[PDB]
């Protein structure tokens, strides 16, 4: 089961289910495809990746990186998801 | 939280299994935050404990918590292997973390605001 | 071993994984769950290279190693004649404040 989440600029995101139930947020806008107004596409792939992630490590963790130039951007939709 | 001053020592190898620059940080037996020498990332360290005492380990420059075996270090009987490991940090932390360490003490809402001057600290997780 | 893969068309990006042994047909399975299109109506691509229905995802250089969770490996899709390879980019970061 997979659920599409959709960037500002229409880039469409398709993840499993249980991946994108990691944030509270999508839950809600879930209860299946979810339009975020104020994420563009460079900062859903990297929540994206985050899912993947976090999934899969929680072996020796490695650093989840963060470019410098999309910080700021990752920042407020992280703490907008609450993930 | 304090150190059980058990006078029983307790042979313990720290080691950093992390990109970062470890702190250990000993509780004494009147519960104060104690640190020793940092150690660099990859970098094991044979060090003298006892048994019932209290570890804790930060980054060493942003304070930064991280995991040991998966919070506290307890030294038990016997050496005892200290995994010091990078936690699955939450996305938001992760990029506090990162413009922390860009931007000195931003277009952003003002609750974010607080959210970068709560500085990770050893007092705050103490009291948690 | 898991390797993790951002199958990538258009405006269209899947984030899934599968076994280093797995191959390129039984990935086109995968997206043909997803996108309701069979595996005969697909290309896959590593960069600008067509991928063999036969050949797994190891031979083609998708290793555990380089396609992370948290960096996953780009496969390239293509829908039927065939249209041509088009991966949109993902919008450009602002400048550094
Ligand atoms: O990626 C973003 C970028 C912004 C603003 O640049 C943003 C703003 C509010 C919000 O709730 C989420 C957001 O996510």
């Amino acid at each position: 089961m997979y659920v599409k989440l959709i960037s500002s600029d229409g880039h469409e995101f398709i993840v499993k289910r249980e991946h994108a139930l990691t944030s509270g947020t999508i839950k809600a806008m879930l209860s299946n495809e979810v339009n975020f107004r104020e994420i563009p596409s460079h900062v859903l792939s990297k929540v994206c990746m985050y899912f993947t992630y976090k999934v899969r490590y929680t072996t020796e963790i490695p650093e989840f990186p963060i470019a410098p130039e999309i910080a700021l951007e990752l920042l407020m939709a992280a703490n907008f998801l609450d993930c | 939280l304090r150190s059980v001053n058990s006078r029983e020592p307790s042979q313990v190898i720290f080691c950093n299994r992390s990109p970062r620059v470890v702190l250990p940080v000993w509780l004494n037996f009147d519960g104060e935050p104690q640190p020793y020498p940092t150690l660099p990332p990859g970098t094991g360290r044979r060090i003298h404990s006892y048994r019932g005492h209290l570890w804790l380990f930060r980054d060493a420059g942003t304070h930064d918590g991280l995991l040991v075996n998966q919070e506290l270090f307890v030294p038990s009987l016997n050496p005892i292997f200290a995994n010091i490991t990078l936690p699955v940090y939450t996305l938001k932390e992760r990029c506090l973390q990162v413009v922390r360490s860009l931007v000195k003490p931003l277009d952003i809402v003002r609750s974010l605001y607080e959210d970068l001057e709560d500085h990770p600290n050893v007092q705050k997780d103490l009291e948690r | 071993m898991d390797v993790f893969l951002m199958i990538r068309r258009h405006k269209t990006t899947i984030f899934t994984d599968a076994k280093e042994s797995s191959t390129v047909f039984e990935l086109k399975r995968i997206v043909e769950g997803i996108l309701k299109r069979p595996p005969d109506e697909q290309r896959l691509y590593k960069d600008d290279q067509l991928l063999d229905d036969g050949k797994t995802l190891g031979e083609c250089g998708f290793t555990s190693q380089t396609a992370r969770p948290q960096a996953p490996a780009t496969v390239g899709l293509a829908f039927r004649t065939f249209e041509a390879l088009c991966i949109e980019p993902f919008s450009s970061p602002p400048e550094l404040p």
